[PDB]
């Protein structure tokens, strides 16, 4: 398994497991799950009410010092009743490490904003509200950031179609750019590329 | 069955927020007509505002109508400042769109759409 | 040694790092004395703060103190002590040693679906 | 603004200026939701006409209890010296 | 492992002070910039004389698409639809049926040159080297509809550019 | 390279550098546009024996993430890693 297989890191896996135990034991009020992946990445899944305390602890603790917020993302998984999974990626320059903090919310429940901890969260969760419709309570200035000014609907949700519901064209009668119901000269062709055979037995789900 | 509120605990404060948003839109409609050099009158703009509020008037969940008030507030702030152009303001009025037939016979004549 | 510039913009050079660090560590200890004993945050932070305080008290020079504290300059060590004190006060206010607030649903963290 | 008769006449005149409501059935003790069949938003813009013509604003606490023109006259008499 | 850009303290003796003040009063570095731009005036410019001189290219260059043939007149495409499956922009439309002698040949092969991103995935997914990206790049049109190629246009492009496409393939096929 | 010696001298004086040593315009010094054909080597899996795919399947050795804590003593405090080492100044050009 030498030339064509990715070498495995075990010291980092042990250190990340120990730090996951450390965090999940310091904060039992919000932490629900702690896992470490195959490629040595630590994910801490927490309750949505403890977004501010967990992030402030990870930012300010002497043994954490996660001073950088790299990326803030939402993921749309429609089969869950809390379909939106909000993911914080943090970087610690003191210990040269990275962590992942995950929480959940649905369409109608707001999430506490983390601008008071990290200042990149302003534009990041403004984009999250724009694309997934997740409201962030106690935000300084929450509006749209990437979509059109009159756009209706959140495009990164999975029930939103690839091509939207409206399209723009210039009309000479009103001398203006107008929005009309979408009609495609060629329909986007859907491809069924999924193999009917199981690829990875290690990820096999148990039957009902 | 207990859920976390957004802004309104029950329906009364939500109705107050709807009332305030309607008052703000009704006040701003003449300035929106004048500043954007629209071809409509003030009455048509106020009728469009009332039509949107009436279209959106069958909801009984406080959180849903809180989100509706929030999105209406964003649209109002988007219009108070000159961020929308004339096309975004006039996109509420479908002038170039063809009139869609509604009865059964005309839909039967024009295509297979139910 | 009287370093002219710490190297980081906006980080002023501390004239007396020993007194500042001792005052900050003792303040952290007094703040942490209010947290219940069975809380793991109090035990861990008391352990690391006592280690740092002993290291600071056992070294009169600053360069070897900076070398054995493993925190870069002494001024960012002072900054981290201030941040730890702020976190200790906030954690007194939050009380996160209580049991878990709510269980997730059955398939909340199941991937793939 | 200083006399109750003038207050009532101004209120009733600017109520007659409202387009979608007939002047015949409008009296001093006519309800809005069940007498002329006005909507909630109709009463809302009536109250905004009240503030626009009488020069003083009306909050949402006390604008919810103005269903007949006598109530409006009595309220804006309370807010003024009269 | 790191270096300190802009951490040079200025000397405070009279020599350095008078040098800096003379540089201030007599504008020395401005003369330096003027003189070097003057030196750059007296060089031969790098401008080539288009269209009489063309910029250099490589046998791997990806330009206009073409449909090739075997060295007997028979076309190479056998309607396997791999190029339209691998196309990241969905620019290829293929329809096939068995022709008169039972061969597996396309009846429709359209490439939308306004959808295509000129990525070369189709010419490397082809098992028979039928579809290629030729070396031609000067094919600007005055109309949108002239950029919607059918099978006949691509076959004509192949017949037009075979004498260069075959040489480029011969030069490059050992790197694949 | 076609410039006269006087223009070369004026160019070098006004520029302050020997421009003829490093000319930005390419000449016959570059490689030819026609090259002999190559012969690329093969990888380590091009063998006739002891080449079973189950012994070198990278994707099949990937495991699901290990759950450390799930909600279904005097141990030391733990950092995510050893603290980062202080960088050393460049010996080549410290700019100091
Ligand atoms: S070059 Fe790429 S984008 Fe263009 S037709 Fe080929 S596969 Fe499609
Ligand atoms: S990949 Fe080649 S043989 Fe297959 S359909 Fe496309 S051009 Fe024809």
């Amino acid at each position: 398994t030498r030339p064509t297989v990715r070498p495995r890191n075990d010291v980092a896996h042990k250190q990340l497991s120990a730090f996951g135990e450390y965090v999940a034991e310091i904060l039992p009020k919000y932490v629900q799950q702690v896992q470490v992946s195959c490629f040595s990445e630590l994910e801490i899944c927490i309750h949505p009410d403890g977004v501010i305390p967990v992030l402030t602890f990870l930012r300010d603790h002497s043994n954490a010092q996660f001073k950088s917020l790299a990326d803030l993302t939402a993921v749309d998984i429609p089969t869950r009743q809390n379909r939106f999974e909000i993911v914080y990626n943090l970087l610690s320059l003191r210990f040269n490490s990275r962590i992942r903090v995950k929480t959940y919310t649905d369409e109608l429940t707001p999430v506490e904003s983390s601008v008071s901890v990290y200042k990149a969260a302003n534009w990041y969760e403004r984009e999250i509200w724009d694309m997934f419709g997740v409201f962030f309570a106690n935000h300084p200035d929450l509006r749209r950031i990437l979509t059109d000014y009159g756009f209706e609907g959140h495009p990164f949700r999975k029930d939103f179609p690839l091509s939207g519901y409206v399209e723009l064209r210039y009309d000479d009668e009103v001398k203006r750019v107008v929005a009309e119901p979408v009609e495609l000269a060629q329909e986007f062709r859907k491809f069924d590329l999924n193999s009917p055979w199981e690829a990875f037995p290690a990820y096999r789900q148990p039957p009902e | 069955t207990s859920v976390k509120p957004i802004f309104s605990r029950d329906m009364n404060e939500a109705k107050r927020r709807v009332r305030e948003l309607y008052r703000a839109w009704y006040r701003e409609v003449p300035n929106t007509v004048h500043l954007f050099q629209l071809d409509i009158s003030v009455k048509q703009g106020r009728d469009k505002v009332r039509e949107m509020f009436k279209k959106n008037a069958h909801v009984t969940d406080p959180r849903v109508v809180d989100l509706l008030v929030i999105k209406g507030k964003m649209e109002l702030e988007e219009t108070i400042n000159v961020w929308k152009q004339r096309t975004h303001v006039m996109r509420f009025f479908h002038e170039t769109e063809a009139p869609r037939p509604k009865d059964f016979l005309s839909k039967f004549y024009v295509g297979h759409d139910p | 040694l009287l370093k002219k510039t710490t190297g980081l913009v906006g980080l002023a050079v501390c004239e007396t790092p020993h007194e500042r660090l001792k005052i900050l560590y003792t303040k952290i200890l007094d703040v942490l004395g209010h947290i219940p004993k069975n809380a793991a945050y109090r035990k861990y932070t008391e352990q690391i703060t006592n280690e740092k305080l002993s290291i600071v008290k056992a070294e009169p020079d600053v360069k070897k103190l900076e070398e054995q504290l493993q925190g870069g300059q002494i001024e960012e060590v002072i900054l981290q002590a201030e941040n730890e004190l702020s976190l200790a006060r906030k954690m007194i206010q939050w009380k996160p040693w209580e049991p878990l607030v709510e269980e997730p649903p059955a398939s909340q963290w199941k991937w793939p679906i | 603004p200083l006399t109750l008769e003038g207050i009532k006449d101004r209120v009733l005149y600017v109520l007659k200026l409202y387009d979608k409501i007939d002047p015949e059935k409008l009296s001093v003790n006519s309800h809005f939701m069940k007498d002329l069949g006005l909507d909630s938003l109709d009463q809302v813009e009536i109250i905004m006409a009240m503030e626009d013509e009488f020069g003083f604003e009306i909050p949402d606490i006390d604008a919810e209890k103005l269903m007949c023109p006598q109530e409006i006259v009595d309220y804006i008499a309370d807010k003024k010296d009269v | 492992t790191y270096k300190y850009v802009n951490l040079r303290e200025p000397s405070m003796d009279m020599k350095s002070v008078t040098d800096r003040a003379a540089q201030t009063l007599l504008w020395t570095e401005l003369i330096r910039g003027l003189g070097m731009t003057l030196s750059y005036l007296f060089r031969e410019p790098a401008t080539i004389n288009y269209p009489f001189e063309k910029g250099p290219l490589s046998p791997r260059f990806r330009g206009e698409h073409a449909l090739r043939r075997y060295p007997s007149g028979e076309e190479r495409c056998i309607a396997c639809k791999l190029c339209e499956a691998v196309c990241p922009a969905q620019a290829i439309t293929i329809e096939a049926e068995p022709r008169a002698d039972g061969s597996r040949r396309t009846t429709r092969y359209d490439i939308d040159m306004t959808k295509c991103i000129y990525c070369g995935f189709c010419q490397e997914a082809c098992p028979v080297d039928a579809i290629v990206e030729g070396p031609n790049f000067e094919f600007s049109t005055e109309t949108h509809e002239e950029l919607l190629y059918n099978k006949e246009k691509l076959l004509n492009n192949g017949d037009k550019w075979e004498a260069e496409i075959a040489a480029n393939i011969q030069a490059d096929y050992l790197y694949r | 390279a076609s410039a006269t010696r006087l223009i070369q001298g004026l160019r070098n004086w006004a520029s302050g550098r020997d421009l003829q040593a490093k000319l930005q315009l390419r000449y016959q010094e570059i490689s030819k546009r026609t090259q002999p054909p190559p012969k690329l080597p093969v990888g380590p899996s091009h063998r006739l024996s002891n080449n079973y795919y189950c012994a070198r399947d990278g994707r099949r050795e990937a495991m699901p993430p290990s759950i450390v804590m799930s909600s279904q003593s005097e141990k030391k405090a733990v950092s995510p890693a050893p603290p980062i080492k202080r960088w050393e100044l460049s010996q080549d050009e410290p700019y100091l």
